[PDB]
């Protein structure tokens, strides 16, 4: 019947990750945090948007993109197959940062030298420290047992681009670089065999 | 019938909405969960006869460390002959622990104790996460900000609901809830909000509470009665009409998603001297299928 | 027109008191009743027999030798004055709050000096001031004032304008809480009620009914002659604040004013059906109105018909979005006099009946009609999304677009913008345009903001003051040259207001006139004085009335005016009353519903424990008003502002380091804070002060709040 490929992994920041929040205290360019534990998170919205954008650039809306990430157009109502949960600050990295007396986030100081007066304009952005690891949880809905292999090839392409690309923040300036580590890929619901399936 | 408590512990922030995307709610009525169950049973290629004919669930109520909360019954509380702001404190109060429910039904609760009960609830915190739409920026446009309201349950808190039905219906509920653990409940379940884990077990305490028989009845689920029962139940009743509205969520309903017919239901916790059984009201108009809205009644007897 | 004569005489029965106090304009050296009779006899339109009879004879000795025909209005005026009431020429008006909460906070000596605040120091009302008031009253009665029903409403407004600060009882030994206007208005209301009751009873002789043996007087006091009636509108705040879209930030105040005017129209219709003036309207605030009515069968039938009509109308137009519930209790004259100590019991009983009606608000057929809908809307309004009604172009509902169209008198006419009950429409009109509408359309009620029925409501809006800001209501407030572009939302609430009405007034001081005085004082403060408090600030007030406040504007202006509002409320209440406030700071384009709900959560937090608290921004910053005004702002924030504005960078990098170090509780973080302060090169005394504040808990939080306020104050 219906199948739900459950993928669990760790996202290791290679450089500082800055997923800002428009809305703890006064912080210059704060990052998004969990409301309760006040631990930085990666919203599933950011991961889904980046993966969809990279798949759009690679493939090119395209039928595969709408099949994977869902669409709501007239005559084009397709449920999203990729339900990407928030990436929570991992417990192991939490203990590793409790040791060494290392804060979970850092303040990066930047400038903007004007082309007109050559006056540096100071700025600050919060970034999750490069040693952090976020537990990520993705669900793939097997709506079509024939399209699932092509969908996972597209997912692998998206993850490859994203590893070579950045996550939320100013990535062209070095922030947000990550690396996925797929701890397991399991089919919690249904019977679709995903043992051969593998991202990366 | 068999009664099972289902305890939902939410691993991610949860977006439960009333009217807007920015609105965040800590609970869902029984209609939202029944819609989720029907969607799941259709996805799993399972029959809808059991759910539509015998399943009787309630709303989802808060729970925390060593306390299960129930809706505040709509009874005439005498209050304090000195102050009227005690009634304000009672109206601010929303949920009563199961242990204090009989006491509250028998009065015996001060306004200060009512505020203490209200603050004793340890169910998470709501926030407003602001996201953007960057799809317009590629074809010469601007980024469109938009807010999503979410709710983060405290580590040992969560939601729960009772479910009453046959053995086969209870088994189908177990399977559907197992699938729904990963399907998610909420309003942004395709963007990370609403991932949860359920635990289904038979509870002796709540079964004993339901076994208790009293003079009055209390609704545990958002319900409504047909005309034959509505002519009798409304006599000497204290209720609250909730306006249940929403958009249809299904691929096969129409070429574009359209709203359901507005419905009105009795809120959970209303008090009726005469008991009624609800019906699965159809709230679709000229649709390919028939949208189901849950309005069956889960009754808790009480002494006032 | 005998009822009109009775009302005119009853409202003016104590007019001679002012002249008799003046002692400077042809003093008659007689009873105040006779002087008032002469004063009314001066004017031919007011020379009507009923008015002069009512004024001249409203006491026992005067009535005994009255030598007037039976079935006269003088007996009714006398008994009404006795019910309402139950000699230095210069006696100051006494603040009502002096009596209020005397069992706990004692009795105060606050007295008004001839909007005004009690100055707390004894002062004597100069007889020359009384003579000037008499002269102005004479001039106004000469030409401007006339006789008639609409003339009676205008006379009531004039009486409120003049006698609001004149004491009812000239005696110094007797407490001067109730002013002359309040006592006269209550006397007129009670006189109208008893006149209706006797007309229903077809009493042939009034003195035989109540005066002749003087046992019948106490018998009449024992009888259930009156009704205490309460109308409450449910759904006001949900209607006002649950709106989404860019037009909500301009439709907020329009929705609030629409609701207030709708309530005023409802109560005016109710009074018109019962053939009574607005004197019978004891109080009207945030969707709540209390009135005193006769206990005639006609009155109960009118109440039932009005309830049914209003329920049907609100179901037809709003369909559970707004409802009105009206409940009444039969009232004994002694209950108004509180001889048995049953006044607060009567009020609590009527409130319980009102709540019980609110529980079972809808009937069988109404529920059946709610559930049975033909077709889905397939299109909904951008704000308050309603599919049922026909949504026009640009996705605005009929009510929604009219409220947009509304956003200086208010005209309730057959043609207008927004629907109003009894098949009418509300439209904002220019004075000459309003008069033109009155001429063109008969039976057109017109309300004047602060044939016009004067309505008190706080309309302060800084955006409408300047033409550039008129375009954008609140986005005008958010734009700043320096300081973070945020919005301050204030949700304030008087605490134990019901307790103040019930338990605040001692049982020996409870009466109908006392309650009317207290309610009028609260309304006058929250409708007229509020605007004068908010003058000069980028604040727009959405709601008022004490039980609920809403002042949206710049965050710093909002907090400053919240402090000023607390100071002013302390002055006006003279103690005995503390209000709890929640203040929130939100970015522009933040949802209105979210702003209202989160600031309401903050207000609820501030209501906990001691109610004299302000919950500022995040929920962890719940302080006292003295703590915030002095310690957080004056003691800490000002020296930091001086020391950092001395610097070229205005801090903004030092402050964030300070906050980061203060977030931690590590001792090594305390040492790092010491080093950071040492390197910052502040003044040494200020450095030690900051270090000590960080060391001491409950001062570290104040330092953090001052730092955050400073950071928000300078944000490029």
């Amino acid at each position: 019947m219906y199948s739900k490929i459950r993928i669990v992994g760790k996202i290791d920041v290679l450089t500082g990750l800055h997923i800002g929040g428009g809305g703890i205290g006064a912080i210059a360019s704060p990052v998004v945090r969990d409301p309760y534990s006040r631990l930085p998170i990666i919203p599933g919205s950011s991961i889904k948007g980046k993966m969809r954008s990279l798949l759009a650039k690679h493939i090119g809306d395209a039928p595969e993109i709408l099949r994977l990430f869902g669409s709501s157009q007239k005559g084009a109502i397709q449920s999203s197959r990729l339900q990407i949960s928030d990436a929570f600050f991992s417990k192991a990295s939490q203990e590793e940062f409790d040791k060494k007396d290392l804060a979970y986030t850092e303040t990066k100081f930047e400038n903007t030298i004007s082309r007109l007066t050559a006056v540096a304009n100071p700025r600050q952005i919060e970034r999750v420290t490069r040693g952090a690891s976020f537990d990520f949880h993705i669900i793939y809905n097997v709506e079509n047992i024939n399209e699932v292999m092509a969908d996972f090839e597209n997912i692998k392409t998206a993850i490859h681009l994203l590893e070579n690309d950045y996550l939320g923040g100013g990535g062209t300036r070095g922030n947000g670089r990550i690396r996925f580590v797929i701890d397991s890929i399991d089919t919690v619901v249904g019977d679709f065999d995903s043992s051969n399936l593998s991202i990366k | 019938l068999v009664v099972k408590l289902v305890k939902l512990t939410f691993k991610s922030p949860v977006h439960f909405g009333m009217k807007r995307l920015s609105d965040s709610n800590h609970t869902i009525a029984a209609d939202t969960l029944f819609s989720a169950l029907i969607i799941e049973a259709l996805q799993q290629q399972l029959e809808l006869s059991h759910l539509l004919n015998n399943l009787v669930i309630t709303d989802l109520f808060p729970y925390n460390k060593t306390s299960y909360f129930l809706p505040k019954p709509l009874i005439r509380i005498e209050g304090k002959k000195g102050d009227e702001s005690g009634y304000k404190a009672f109206k601010k109060l929303t949920y009563i622990p199961v242990e204090n429910y009989s006491e509250y039904l028998r009065g015996e609760i001060d306004s200060l104790e009512a505020s203490k009960i209200a603050e004793s609830l340890n169910l998470g915190k709501a926030s407003l996460s602001t996201k953007v739409s960057l799809q317009a920026v590629d074809h010469n446009g601007e980024s469109e900000p938009y807010s999503v309201g979410n709710f983060t349950f405290y580590p040992e808190s969560g939601l729960y609901f009772l479910a009453k039905g046959n053995a086969d219906t209870i088994g189908q509920l177990e399977i559907l809830m197992h699938a729904l653990q990963y399907s998610g409940i909420g309003g942004k379940r395709s963007a990370g909000y609403g991932q949860f884990r359920c635990t289904i077990e038979d509870s002796g305490k709540f079964d004993s509470l339901l076994s208790q028989t009293g003079n009055i009845a209390i609704l545990l689920s958002s319900a409504m009665a047909s005309d034959e029962e509505l002519v009798d139940c409304l006599e000497d009743a204290r209720y609250l009409l909730k306006k249940r509205t929403g958009f249809v969520q299904s691929k096969t309903y129409a070429d574009q998603l359209v709203k359901k017919k507005d419905f009105y239901a009795f809120s959970a916790g209303s008090t009726f001297y005469q008991k009624f059984n609800g019906k699965i009201f159809d709230v679709s108009d000229n649709g390919r299928h028939s949208v189901y809205r849950y309005a069956k009644a889960f009754w808790l007897e009480g002494k006032i | 027109n005998k009822k009109l004569e009775l009302m005119y005489g009853s409202l003016l029965h104590d007019i001679g008191k002012i002249v008799y106090r003046s002692n400077s304009v042809d003093f008659a050296k007689g009873t105040h009743s006779k002087i008032g009779s002469q004063f009314l006899n001066k004017f031919k339109p007011f020379q009507l027999s009923g008015i002069v009879d009512s004024v001249s004879y409203h006491h026992y000795k005067e009535l005994a030798s009255s030598s007037l025909l039976d079935d006269s209005v003088a007996y009714i005026t006398y008994i009404a004055d006795n019910i309402a009431s139950g000699f230095d020429k210069r006696a100051p008006l006494a603040s009502i709050f002096n009596v209020v909460n005397s069992e706990t906070k004692g009795l105060a000596n606050y007295t008004y000096s001839f909007y005004r605040y009690p100055t707390d120091a004894k002062k004597e009302y100069t007889s020359s001031q009384y003579a000037a008031l008499v002269n102005k009253m004479t001039d106004d009665l000469s030409n401007k004032l006339k006789v008639g029903p609409d003339s009676f409403s205008s006379l009531l407004q004039w009486t409120e304008s003049l006698w609001s600060y004149i004491p009812s009882s000239t005696d110094t030994n007797q407490v001067m809480d109730v002013s002359l206007y309040d006592h006269s208005k209550i006397t007129c209301a009670i006189a109208s009620c008893i006149y209706d009751y006797l007309t229903e009873m077809n009493c042939v002789n009034y003195r035989k009914e109540l005066f002749s043996p003087y046992e019948k007087t106490k018998q009449f006091y024992q009888e259930d002659v009156f009704l205490l009636v309460s109308l409450d509108m449910s759904g006001i705040q949900d209607f006002i604040y649950n709106i989404s879209g860019s037009k909500a930030l301009k439709s907020l105040r329009s929705r609030s004013f629409y609701l207030e005017t709708m309530l005023e129209s409802l109560v005016d219709d109710l009074l018109s059906d019962l053939e009574l003036s607005r004197a019978n309207l004891l109080y009207t605030g945030g969707g709540h109105a209390y009135l005193l009515l006769p206990n005639t069968e006609r009155a109960r039938d009118v109440l039932a018909s009005f309830e049914g009509e209003m329920k049907e109308w609100f179901i037809k137009i709003f369909k559970t979005d707004l409802s009105v519930a009206i409940a009444y209790k039969a009232c004994t004259g002694e209950d108004l006099m509180n001889s048995n100590g049953t006044y607060s019991d009567l009020w609590q009983t009527v409130s319980r009946k009102l709540s019980d009606k609110k529980a079972h608000k809808y009937s069988l057929n109404e529920i059946k009609l709610f559930n049975s809908t033909i077709h889905a809307g397939t299109q909904e309004c951008k704000e308050c999304l309603r599919s049922d009604i026909d949504i026009s172009e640009d996705s605005l509902c009929k009510i929604c677009e009219g409220i947009i169209a509304i956003s200086s008198f208010f005209v309730v006419s057959p043609e207008g913008k927004v629907p109003l009950p009894r098949n009418r429409y509300l439209s904002v009109e220019n004075q000459d345009g309003a008069e033109r509408k009155i001429k063109m359309n008969k039976e057109t009620r017109i309300y004047s903001k602060n044939l016009v029925t004067n309505l008190w409501m706080c309309d302060y809006d800084f955006s409408t003051l300047n033409p550039e800001t008129k375009k954008q209501g609140i986005a005008s407030y958010v734009n700043r040259e320096v300081g973070i572009p945020r919005l301050g939302v204030l949700r304030a609430d008087i605490d134990n207001l019901g307790t103040t009405f019930i338990k605040g007034i001692p049982e020996q001081y409870r009466s109908i006139s006392r309650t009317a005085t207290l309610s009028r004082q609260l309304s006058m403060f929250f409708k007229f004085e509020l605007s004068n408090i908010l003058k000069g600030a980028r604040i727009s007030v959405i709601y008022s009335g004490g039980d609920d406040l809403f002042l949206i504007g710049a965050w710093d202006d909002v907090i400053s005016k919240a402090l000023v509002l607390r100071k002013a409320f302390t002055r006006f209440s003279a103690g005995k009353l503390t209000f709890s406030a929640g203040i929130g700071m939100y970015p522009v384009k933040y949802p209105i519903s979210k702003m209202a709900s989160e600031t309401g959560v903050l207000e609820d937090l501030a209501k906990r424990g001691e109610k004299n608290q302000v919950a500022l921004w995040n929920d962890s910053k719940v302080f006292g008003w003295s703590q915030l005004e002095e310690q957080i702002l004056k003691e800490k924030m000002i020296p930091l502002q001086e020391a950092l504005t001395n610097s070229q960078e205005h801090g903004k990098s030092f402050l964030y380091k300070m906050l980061e170090l203060l977030r931690n509780e590590d001792q090594i973080n305390i040492a790092r804070l010491a080093y950071l302060l040492a390197r910052s090169s502040l003044s040494e005394e200020l450095t030690q002060s900051i270090f000590a504040w960080s060391q001491n808990k409950q001062q570290k939080v104040e330092l953090i709040t001052a730092i955050e306020y400073l950071v928000y104050q300078i944000r490029e």
